[PDB]
């Protein structure tokens, strides 16, 4: 049971922290600072899920 | 609610996840103040000219 | 002076128009930060309860 | 004569040319202004959900 | 900017939130899109010139 | 230009 509980609270946590860049993604606009270019875009595409 | 933490007496009387939520929020309330005011300068100046 | 019509310059003209788009862009500025400013005050005061 | 009426005639062909390609040039902003601002939202919506 | 600062902070995500799902398409796709449309704007611009 | 895009569209949709 233990075991089990260490796996839930491991994907609690990258849950949570996908939570974060999401709402950190959604607040950004035009206007908002902190804000930048970056050539690479080609090379997000590669992910694993 | 602040204030009302105040008289809370004995082994209870530490800072939790509530005290910080509580700062965090006042100190997000003070800069949502001090940013609006501090762009509505910058129209102030903008219509002006 | 020639007989001023053989001109193609009036630049106050141009100066309203910069003002203009500098006005646009202040205007989208304030709008920007009302929406996610009004977000982040939720989500800090949904954390906190 | 033939130089007098050649002088007019190329006024007269930019005037048309220039004229053209003013009218057109509005239209292509205007599309491009739209379409950025309805993808940049539906990015937005996409990410809420 | 958006669009690339966007794409840049969502490949930080944790080991199994590393998704590629819908906001990556739509993010790609407005790159690419704004591209194409800054391409004709300059020529169009170098044309009125 | 715009029936290029379309074409590009669907390309990426279908990949």
């Amino acid at each position: 049971n233990r075991d089990a509980q260490h796996a839930l609270e491991r994907d609690l946590e990258d849950k949570n922290s996908a939570e974060f860049i999401d709402e950190k993604c959604l607040n950004l606009r035009n206007t908002s600072d902190c804000i930048s270019f970056f050539h690479g875009v080609e090379k997000i595409d590669g992910t694993i899920s | 609610c602040l204030y009302q933490r105040e008289k809370r007496i004995g082994i209870d009387l530490v800072h939790d996840n509530v005290e910080k939520n509580l700062i965090r929020e006042v100190d997000m309330i003070k800069c949502c103040q001090e940013q609006m005011r501090k762009l509505a300068q910058r129209i102030d100046i903008q219509m002006r000219d | 002076v020639p007989e001023t019509w053989a001109k193609f310059s009036n630049d106050n003209i141009r100066h309203s128009q910069n003002m203009r788009a500098n006005s646009i862009r202040l205007r989208e500025e304030a709008q920007n930060l009302f929406d996610v400013l009004a977000d982040q005050l939720w989500r800090q005061f949904t954390n906190t309860n | 004569d033939q130089s007098n009426r050649l002088q007019l005639c190329g006024a007269e062909a930019s005037r048309l040319w220039a004229g053209r390609m003013t009218g057109d040039s509005m239209r292509l902003m205007q599309d491009k202004d739209q379409l950025t601002r309805q993808m940049q939202e539906g990015t937005c919506r996409n990410l809420g959900q | 900017k958006v669009a690339q600062t966007r794409l840049e902070c969502r490949t930080r995500r944790p080991n199994v939130e590393l998704c590629r799902d819908s906001p990556q398409f739509k993010l790609v796709n407005e790159v690419f899109t704004i591209d194409d449309t800054l391409q004709t704007l300059k020529l169009r611009l170098r044309e009125t010139r």
